């Protein structure tokens, strides 16, 4: 969950 | 050398600081406050220790 | 060859001690190394020469 | 060799070069090669680490 | 007898005698590790006075074990590197070989 | 020019509140950017 | 649980840019800003030159006559050198001057995929009035720092000795900075910006390196014995003539197995396989305890 | 080039024969990697043979320490130079100066 | 005793690996440690690493 915040940071770009 | 310039800046203590005074359950949420940038490396604090 | 054993001996001699003699040997010898000149027994001595 | 850190290391270990390793093992190398059946033969064994 | 510069190397493969030319010297330019062969020698040694096993071996595989040795410069171990030059010393007198 | 992903996943726990969890195959300089950024969002947030 | 995207992306110079990132929370602008900064620096698409033939350059550390740079220098030079294409991940180009005067980086023969970012580019000068220089420099696509030493392993006949294998410098990268500054949307209580200022060669748009950074952060989240050797060694370790090997390889014998199941008859009846060159393959599969006709039953394994 | 300097490499630099230094002053003539030909200015020049001095720089060639020994010109074609001027860099030499 | 002799130049680059002495010129040795990434070095503001 912790490193799932930083995948849905990401979202935005990939 | 190296080494022990780290524990002594470690373990050491100024007269101000962030977090000075304040109070912990343990050694885990000092460290925890520290990592944070919340209160620094050096600062006088009453902590429960076992 | 003189694996082995004392010296070599000649296929004459090998044929007297053979009690079968001459051109014979000769020829078991040639399938014998025939047998040897094929892989999987070949394999091993192979690697030896470089 | 020359030497340096490794900060890394724990007390009961140093870290050593591949190729010296490799040269200073050599018989150990080429023994254990040929006890698994990597290698047909010892010198098979040389060939491989060469 | 005496030793030759020649290209003609006991036991060494095709790309063993790649990097050298028809009179047995590395090319300018070709860059080379340790275990290449620099320069291929050759020197005289007769009658190799073989083993049992090693007679049968000679007969079972079929090969002249010749009478010479090879003495040929190679690549130092680890050392590798671009050849910038060669130069070719002879006696004055003998005749020089294809590449000097 | 295809990547490199971690084929050797072993989570080692001691009791239960406890882990110690270890990745073995990492490309040069992605086991700090990850174990950092990791920690700073497990930490902070 | 708010997600940051881009904004406004500044664009100074041919060389570098700041791209911007508006909606970050407490503290994100830092785990996300150092983070892509390492992706950045360390992982991108690059297509520095690596192998260059030179006119009559045999080596590196000769001097061509008509031109001051020795040719080492020219090399370094071209590792310098700031190209970018399209469809291939290869291309080769050809250089081709003379005269008096410098060479630029524009002298060279324009392709589809070739752009050149720096035409005023000096690869070499040239000191005579008739004095000329050709070169193929070939230039491939990779990531990360690949040196000409490393790139010898694989060998595999790079026997035109003309041809200098140089360093490969793949990365559109240069320097990487990130500044989180307080950044007030009209309505929320308190947010950041991340402002990374980048450096690049021009090889690549900072939408895009932007892009893939993030795209390989997020995808690493995606997890959180008998028979001789000898049988299959290539043809060429037999060491045959060009003429014999070309035939084998023709009726599709590429390995030492598959020329030893062949008999005599059924390799004369080959269109181009005579006595001498069944005599030569027979010799040199009987100069290693070989020849034809042989059975191994089991062709192949795996 | 040493960024913090003292004032003696350029002495250094140019009193060992590492370095080219020019002869006579003039003009450069041709600038090769190889050579360096200066058109000598008719002051400095005698009233014979008139003449051009033509420096042949040292290229790489094997050191005593197994390291490299090599020259590089540091002028460029057609330009004025003066008695006394590097014309050349030796190894680990800057523009007249010393880079160790 | 010697009839002829072949001398073969190698020029052999080398740039940089652990091991290997470096120093200024005040008095101050040293020997290179481990190689590290840009990644990893120490930057300032600008975000020119060191």
């Amino acid at each position: 969950r912790a490193a799932t915040i930083l995948a849905e940071q990401l979202e935005a770009f990939v | 050398q190296d080494v022990v310039l780290g524990l002594y800046y470690m373990t050491r203590d100024c007269v101000n600081a962030k977090g000075e005074g304040m109070v912990l359950t343990g050694p885990k949420e000092a460290e925890r406050l520290y990592r944070s940038g919340l209160a620094s490396l050096h600062a006088r604090v009453k902590v429960r220790i076992t | 060859f003189g694996i082995d054993m004392n010296t070599d001996y000649t296929l004459e001699e090998v044929g007297k001690q053979f009690d079968v003699t001459r051109e014979r040997i000769r020829q078991i010898e040639a399938k014998a190394l025939r047998k040897l000149r094929h892989p999987s027994r070949s394999e091993v001595l192979r690697s030896f020469l470089d | 060799s020359v030497i340096t850190v490794g900060p890394y290391l724990r007390l009961h270990q140093c870290g050593l070069p591949k190729k010296m390793a490799l040269e200073l093992f050599k018989p150990f190398i080429y023994g254990k090669l040929e006890l698994r059946g990597l290698a047909t033969t010892i010198k098979a064994a040389k060939k491989m680490v060469e | 007898g005496p030793e030759e510069i020649t290209a003609d190397i006991p036991n060494v493969g095709e790309a063993a005698l790649s990097k050298l030319d028809e009179s047995g010297i590395v090319y300018i330019g070709a860059e080379v590790t340790g275990g290449d062969i620099l320069v291929g020698k050759v020197t005289p040694k007769g009658e190799t006075q073989l083993t049992p096993e090693e007679k049968l071996l000679r007969a079972i595989f079929g090969e002249k074990a010749s009478d010479v040795k090879d003495s040929s410069l190679r690549v130092p171990n680890g050392v590798s590197g671009t050849v910038i030059d060669v130069q070719v010393f002879t006696r004055d007198g003998v005749e020089k070989d294809k590449r000097a | 020019t295809e990547f490199l992903k971690p084929r050797l996943v072993d989570i080692e726990q001691v009791s239960s509140t406890h882990a110690k969890v270890t990745l073995e195959p990492l490309e040069r300089g992605f086991g700090h950017t990850l174990g950092n950024a990791l920690r700073r969002i497990l930490l902070s947030s | 649980f708010l997600k940051p995207r881009l904004v406004d992306i500044e664009q100074v110079s041919s060389t570098h840019a700041k791209v911007t990132l508006e909606p970050l929370e407490r503290g994100f602008g830092h785990t996300l800003g150092n983070a892509l900064r390492r992706i950045l620096l360390s992982s991108m698409p690059g297509c520095a030159v690596t192998e260059v033939e030179i006119d009559g350059v045999l080596h590196e550390y000769s001097t061509k006559e008509g031109v001051q740079e020795d040719i080492l220098e020219i090399l370094l030079n071209l590792k310098g050198l700031a190209v970018r294409v399209q469809g291939k991940d290869e291309v080769i180009l050809t250089l081709n001057k003379s005269g008096i005067g410098p060479v630029t980086a524009a002298d060279i023969t324009h392709d589809g995929d070739v752009e050149i970012v720096k035409p005023q580019h000096v690869i070499c000068h040239l000191t005579d009035e008739n004095a000329s220089i050709s070169m193929r420099i070939k230039v491939q696509r990779g990531r990360g720092y690949v040196p000409a030493s490393t790139r010898i392993h694989s060998e595999e006949d790079e026997r035109p000795i003309g041809r200098l294998l140089v360093d490969a410098c793949y990365s559109p990268v240069e320097r990487i900075a990130y500044n989180v500054e307080a950044a007030r949307v009209e309505q929320r209580t308190d947010l950041d910006k991340l402002v990374i200022e980048m450096e690049t060669n021009g090889t690549i748009d900072p939408e895009e390196a932007i892009r893939r950074a993030a795209t390989i952060l997020a995808e690493q989240l995606e997890a959180f014995p008998e028979f001789d050797p000898i049988l299959l060694r290539p043809v060429d370790d037999l060491e045959l003539t060009v003429r014999s090997a070309n035939c084998l390889k023709a009726e599709a014998i590429h390995y030492i197995g598959d020329l030893v199941q062949r008999t005599e008859v059924e390799l004369l009846k080959t269109p181009n396989l005579g006595k001498k060159s069944l005599t030569e393959i027979k010799d040199v599969l009987a100069s290693r305890g070989l020849s034809l006709g042989m059975r191994l039953e089991n062709w192949p394994p795996a | 080039k040493p960024l913090v300097g003292t004032g003696m490499e350029r002495a250094v630099a140019v009193d060992s024969g590492v370095t080219a230094v020019a002869k006579r002053g003039g003009v450069v003539q041709y600038v090769d990697a190889s050579r360096i030909v200066i058109k000598v200015n008719e002051d400095e020049m005698y009233p014979g043979e008139a003449g051009i001095d033509i420096y042949n720089l040292t290229k790489y060639t094997r050191s005593n320490q197994n390291t490299c020994i090599n020259q590089m010109p540091c002028v460029s074609l057609g330009e004025p130079v003066e008695r006394g001027d590097v014309l050349a860099d030796g190894p680990s030499t800057d523009l007249g100066e010393l880079a160790l | 005793g010697v009839l002829k002799i072949v001398k073969v130049y190698l020029a052999v680059k080398r740039r940089i690996q652990p091991g290997d002495k470096m120093a200024g010129r005040h008095g101050n040795k040293g020997v290179i440690s481990k190689i590290n990434p840009i990644e990893d070095m120490p930057y300032d503001e600008n975000g020119t690493p060191v």
